């Protein structure tokens, strides 16, 4: 019921993000001439967050006051000296509350492995590709998926010429 | 004389001497 | 809390229409 | 269901940075001379915030004050001296409440693919653009995509010529 | 790249089919006198040297 639907929802985001990368890895590699796949791990937990946050008062720069008591008493007769301080302070403190509620459905990791043809001449010799044309394959693949390091995302880019 | 002013329940009241 | 913060807005809102 | 919905929009956000890249790549470069892709990660967590601020009120200058007790007492017989200072005082301080309602749709990262033709002159040779161009299109792509770097926006654009 | 039929997969999957529900709180540490907010302190000195 719930899961065919989460499981579609899954399957149209990773064609959606095949067809990304196929879409810019056309033009310069050719039409067939580059295939990917891509595989998501999503989210479907409802979460619920309430987050407080109160700013630190402990300097007296900072700290906001409403009333202040401060007796003060000093009976000097060091010899028979008498030092006496009650201090007593009520504070206002900053407060922030934030109340979130996370999408269902977002992306947790995404792994995308595209897999690209040899270049054949007009003699036909199956000539592969150099490395800075891989590494152009794969910052665009990179631009394309969304590549990010705090997801978790990896990718993998293979030059092997295609069978018939 | 003047009672120190309590905003809230944490807040402590004024402490005579 | 959020709601109780919104009160206060609320009464501040109330004290600025009666001055 | 709304999950399709939301998707939709993140489609029609893509599609249109993409357009609107390509309507200032199109003139220079020319008609099919450029392609580009957008993919956007978005914002679909509803979130409120309620945030209190107190001014500081610890300097003497800026302290608002309602009342004020100040029993001193000085009873000199440094000999038999006796010292006491009683201060109580109430203050009114600033007070600065902000609701917010962040939108629900907003873009958190941005990362865009773009990729150039080569330059085929009256004899048909492809020579490759230059250094300065190059600079052009990526600040230009840069204005349209809304670059920012507190967001983390990636882009690359890279110089290939196109396949037949 | 390795051709049609000369390639064979198959996967199996252990699920998770079980209701979980959890609530976490969090509280942030306040033993440091400078990350520490306070709302009333009372603090009552006396020093009678003799």
């Amino acid at each position: 019921d719930l899961n065919d639907a989460q499981l579609k929802f899954a399957n149209d985001v990773e064609s959606r993000i095949q067809r990304r990368i196929e879409a810019i890895l056309s033009p310069i590699v050719g039409n067939g001439n580059v295939h990917a796949q891509v595989t998501a791990q999503l989210d479907f937990a409802n979460k619920e967050q309430t987050e407080e946050h109160y700013s630190p008062n402990g300097d007296a720069s900072k700290a906001t006051l409403r009333s202040r008591q401060l007796n003060i008493s000093e009976q000097v007769g060091a010899g028979p000296r008498s030092t006496q301080r009650n201090e007593t302070s009520n504070y206002e403190v900053d407060r922030t509350i934030r109340h979130t509620k996370m999408n269902v459905g977002d992306i947790e990791r995404l792994s995308v492995a595209v897999v690209v043809n040899y270049k054949t001449l007009a003699d036909g010799k199956p000539l592969p590709l150099t490395a800075d044309q891989m590494k152009q394959i794969e910052d665009l693949t990179r631009e394309a998926m969304g590549f990010s390091d705090k997801r978790g995302d990896t990718l993998n880019v293979v030059n092997s010429p295609f069978s018939a | 004389g003047v009672a120190l002013t309590l905003t809230s329940s944490h807040h402590i009241p004024a402490q005579a001497v | 809390a959020i709601q109780g913060i919104e009160g206060v807005i609320s009464q501040l809102q109330a004290t600025a229409m009666a001055a």
